[PDB]
């Protein structure tokens, strides 16, 4: 019959008989009369269906049945539809793709239904193998979907996926290859159902209890396993890297591509995910803000000196966030900007909806005038936020402490294996007797050994990451992105990069600035947390080391230095000055000649960015001075490493780009007072470098005679771990200040040469005498004669250079009649044979003076040596009144003679009285002065009155 | 109307107007026992019945037999 094949269409398909005790794996159906009735067909077909599933046997796979029925089924349709009668059986086949997917349903949305397994099994066997499931699970989908259950699904498909990756896989991360990549391929297969993304955040754990601690929103939230994925996970480095430690660069590099490639796959399923999320409806793409601000929020920690990394989110969850956040934030920040306006930069004029900014330092104002800020500025009920605004803020919240925690983790690591290498040296050392200290010993060795492993393969996964170019200019081009934003803030016109921002934004400062700058700081700007700087800021010069740097040669550049060079032109806009630090470091890093000799890579920028040109000359030459009030402050990013960075630029500045090295004559010439403030710091500095570089390396010396001792003293030892701090200590000290000492000495050389007259003014010519001959018999004489360190190129220590620039300044002044006669005059230190003396010491370094250079150096010493001369000459012959007994300004013997409370000079009564007739300062220093305010010198009058009567005994 | 089984069988016949609504039924199921209706669940022919549905757009006609499940 044609009642037959459906019939037994339907046993194949089902896989079950009733009378029917022969042949193939068929379960006989126990046990109810009513199906006894042996023909079957369409109807007897859902009675069947509930047999399998309710009433049991080892039916033990329920979900694992319906999808083989669901496959025997579209197998069937196709072998038939070639055949005779295909359409007399179609009414058998439609019959059971509706029950099958029916009760597909069923069993993934209400726990207790079939008798064997539950939700947790079912998802077990769909992960293991998910493209046996998934035409199954996409017609369960669209049952759902269409039935108006989609979140019954939904809440039983992803809180049993929740618990499969916490408690059946050791380990759901990277390593778990077929099972990681399984389950992505379940989240696309849902959420690319547009019904399903639109409710998707309400899932039962999409967000974090209120009691879940930080290391658990990875962990027990709907999305944390799979945002966690990673190859700078611990378990995944030591898999791929720990595993042979001792590898080839070749070796290493393969390691490092597979994984960058496969963490590549991932972030774009992230995104996809993610994307439909956003998509999806505002809900979803509200409630996703909500969720990564709410992991940010608890994570602020991860950027502390010592993050107590076991109460933290990951650095693997929290760097893939960063690169989902950067992504969704591209669009708005291509190279065009015309979408750009999008961005409030009035974001926090309203108190803030998702980010907590509680303790968080602003740029240039305190917890007091913010807080002020927003109750005159406020922002009515609801009126928040804007997607695209609270995205590009998320971002940079992640950047800092997402990244920001990654990178310093990943910096302190060099250290952490040295250490570690030497304890573990030290306790090998031990000799234990004792069975039980002997196991002390050996636990203590292997639980060292394994923090070492650890550590060395994380910082090759780390490495594996931050090269990875591809990911990393994603980071960096936000970085751009974000400056460009940053100064469209600033314009007072908020019309930048359309036009260009007129700098300086209040005219220049011709003693305690920061209330007045404070005041006239940018609005809103000053408000903006510290992070916003902090995070591009860190990141680029942490991302700088990389060969593969996605700071090198990337036509964004641009932007990042102009809103570098805006903040060190504008003293107002960032009041923290080892912000600033960081930000001219960066700059140096951009101006280092490169290996074979060509400028730097942001030499060009400088040279051709209109607004870079206009205001970094004098944004370095006013940094430099401004430093100095780094009231509370230390190293790095002193005023002398900001110093020393500031003259790397200087000098590149001034060898390559001609426009840079006019502007600098321009000032000596043109704005003489903002450029002698420069000179004048400078040349104060190189009065102490050298000593302190002496010094210094001398702490080093009895330091480590100290270490040697053996017999011991102790002469005092403190703690041997707080002299190799003290050490390591002095090294720095020492390279920090011979490295300045050489680069001043190399600016006063370059600049003297083109400039000399910039040098020989009242204020300077004195001054530079002093300390040039005082530098001079450190170099000529014992000071650098008895120092002697191991590779003293350690610590800039290069007294050969430092002669040659010191001895070429001279020259490059030698025909400045004033500086020839301060150099004369300087009793402190003058002295012919210092030059004789330093001609000796450069010519034991062939090629360092030429005989030309050596000649011209005697010419000037000859010079000198005869104006003094020729002083002592003139003194002895005509010099018959003591200096002091002369008026300042009449060259004659004091009558009466008075202090100047200025000034502290002696000068006539008559003189000052003369003077303050037609003009009331003191006329040595300008300062306000009224005749009553000087004090009678009696005691100098009274050796004036000895003196006259000695003279008057012999005419 | 309608037959009530339960897992280990056991029949409860409701009459039904194919007008009343799921939850009406349940709270019939409900009193029908000692139980609350917020504890049943009833599906047929291949699907889990909701509160709001009437037991006419269902499809549901006199003969049919649709399973219940009672809750902690
Ligand atoms: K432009």
């Amino acid at each position: 019959s044609p009642e037959f094949r459906s019939m037994t269409a339907i046993e194949d398909i089902l896989q079950i008989t009733t009378d029917p005790s022969d042949t193939r794996g068929y379960s006989l159906l126990k046990s109810e009369e009513v199906p006894q009735g042996s023909t079957l067909g369409v109807d007897f077909i859902d009675t069947l269906l509930l047999y399998q599933l309710t009433e049991n046997e080892k039916l033990d796979k329920p979900f694992e049945y319906l999808n083989d029925c669901f496959r025997r089924n579209q197998q069937q349709k196709r072998i038939t539809k070639n055949k005779p009668n295909a359409e007399s059986l179609h009414s058998t086949f439609q019959e059971i793709d509706r029950l099958v997917i029916g009760y597909g349903v069923v069993a993934l949305q209400i726990e207790n239904f079939c008798m064997n397994g539950a939700f947790i099994n079912y998802i077990t066997g769909i992960v293991s193998n998910v493209n046996s499931y998934t035409d199954f699970l996409s017609q369960i989908i669209q049952r759902a979907i269409l039935e108006g259950t989609a979140l019954d699904l939904l809440n039983a498909v992803f809180p049993t996926l929740l618990e499969y990756c916490n408690k059946h896989v050791s380990h759901f991360d990277l390593n778990e290859s077929v099972i990681y990549n399984n389950v992505l391929t379940i989240f696309e297969l849902f959420v690319t159902f547009k019904p399903i993304a639109e409710i998707f955040t309400k899932i039962d754990g999409f967000f974090a209890d209120y009691s879940c601690k930080p290391q658990d929103f990875e962990r027990k939230t709907i999305l944390g396993p799979i945002l966690s994925l990673s190859p700078i996970e611990a378990a995944v480095a030591i898999r791929n890297y720990g595993d042979n430690l001792l590898r080839s660069k070749q070796q290493t590099a393969m390691i490092h591509e597979s994984l960058q490639a496969e963490h590549k796959v991932v972030i774009d399923r992230l995104f996809f995910i993610v994307d439909k999320l956003v998509r999806g409806s505002l809900n979803s793409r509200t409630d996703m803000i909500s969720y990564f601000a709410h992991i940010a929020n608890k994570n602020h920690l991860r950027r502390a000196d010592h993050p107590p990394f076991k109460e933290l989110s990951s650095n693997g969850f929290m760097s893939n966030i960063t690169l989902l956040l950067v992504r969704f934030s591209q669009p708005f920040l291509d190279i065009s900007y015309k979408k750009i306006d999008k961005i409030d930069a009035n974001y926090f004029n309203n108190p803030s909806l998702f980010i907590d900014l509680s303790g968080e330092t602003r740029l240039n104002s305190d917890f007091k005038e913010a807080d002020a800020f927003y109750d005159k500025n406020r922002k009515t009920a609801d009126s928040k936020p804007n997607f695209i605004s609270d995205c590009f803020f998320l971002t940079l919240t992640y950047l800092h402490y997402g990244l920001g925690g990654t990178l310093s983790f990943e910096e302190k690591m060099g250290s952490e294996i040295k250490a570690l290498k030497e304890e573990i040296e030290k306790v090998k050392k031990i000799a234990a007797n004792h069975d039980v200290f002997a196991r002390f010993i050996t636990a203590q060795l292997s639980k060292m050994e394994k923090a070492l492993k650890t550590t060395e393969s994380l910082r090759f996964a780390l490495q594996g990451f931050f090269a990875h170019r591809s990911l990393q200019l994603e980071v960096f081009d936000f970085i751009c992105g974000a400056s460009t934003f940053l100064i469209r803030v600033v314009d007072p016109e908020h019309e930048f990069p359309f036009k260009q921002i007129k700098l300086p934004l209040i005219p220049d400062q011709i003693v305690d600035n920061a209330d007045f700058l404070r005041a006239h700081a940018p609005v809103p700007f000053k408000y903006y947390p510290e992070f916003v700087v902090e995070g591009p800021v860190n990141y680029s010069l942490y991302i700088s080391k990389y060969q593969t740097s996605p700071i090198f040669r990337n036509p964004r550049l641009g932007s990042f230095v102009e809103f570098t060079t805006m903040v060190l032109r504008c003293p107002e806009l960032v009041s923290n000055p080892h912000l600033k630090g960081k930000l001219v470091q960066l700059l140096s890093v951009g101006a280092m000649p490169l290996t074979d000799n060509s400028p730097g890579f942001m030499m060009d920028i400088f040279e051709h960015d209109e607004l870079v040109n206009k205001n970094l000359l004098y944004a370095l030459l006013d940094f430099y001075v401004i430093v100095e009030k780094t009231g509370s402050s230390s190293q790095f990013y002193d005023k002398f490493n900001s110093r020393y960075s500031i003259s790397i630029i200087l000098e590149e500045l001034y060898y390559k780009i001609p426009s840079y090295k006019n502007q600098l004559i321009w000032q000596s010439q043109n704005n003489a007072d903002f450029f002698v403030r420069f000179v004048a710091r400078m040349l104060n500095d190189l009065t102490f470098l050298l000593d302190e570089g002496l010094s210094n390396l001398a702490e080093v010396h009895n330091i480590q005679n100290e270490l040697d001792n053996r017999a011991r003293g102790a002469p005092r030892e403190e703690e041997d771990k707080e002299l190799q701090t003290r050490l390591a200590s002095a090294s720095r000290q020492a390279k920090s200040s011979c490295g300045l000492a050489d680069k001043s000495m190399k600016l006063f050389e370059i600049y003297s040469k083109d400039i000399p007259a910039a040098f020989v003014t009242p204020e300077i010519v004195y001054r530079l005498a002093s300390m040039l001959n005082y530098n001079l018999e450190s170099l000529v004489g014992p000071k650098c004669g008895e120092l002697k360190v191991k590779d003293p190129q350690s610590y800039s220590f290069n007294p050969k250079d430092l002669l040659k620039a010191l001895t070429t300044v001279y020259i490059n002044l030698s025909e400045q009649s004033e500086f020839i006669s301060a150099v004369a005059k300087d009793e402190r230190s003058f002295n012919r044979n210092l030059f004789v003396r330093a001609v000796d010491i450069l010519g034991r370094k062939t090629g360092l003076a030429s005989p030309e250079f050596i000649e011209k150096l005697l010419n000037f010493a000859n010079k000198a040596e005869e104006q003094r001369k020729a002083d002592e000459e003139e003194d002895l012959e005509y010099g018959d009144v003591p200096d002091e007994f002369l008026d300042p300004l009449m060259y004659t013997i004091m009558k009466d003679p008075v202090i100047l409370p200025a000034s502290k000079m002696n000068i006539d009564r008559s003189t000052i009285k003369a003077h303050l007739l037609s003009d009331s300062t003191d006329p040595f220093n300008r300062m306000p002065l009224k005749l009553e305010d000087v004090t009678p010198n009696e005691e100098l009058r009274q050796k004036i009155l000895c003196f006259k009567k000695q003279k008057k005994e012999e005419a | 109307s309608l037959t009530f089984k339960n897992f280990k069988k056991e029949k409860v016949p409701l009459d039904l107007e194919p007008s009343n609504t799921i939850l009406e039924t349940k709270t019939k199921l409900a009193q029908s026992i000692s139980c609350e209706e917020s504890q049943i669940k009833l599906i047929y022919s291949g699907k889990v019945l909701q509160d709001s549905k009437t037991v006419s757009e269902c499809g549901l006609k006199d003969g049919d037999q649709v399973v219940f499940m009672v809750s902690q």
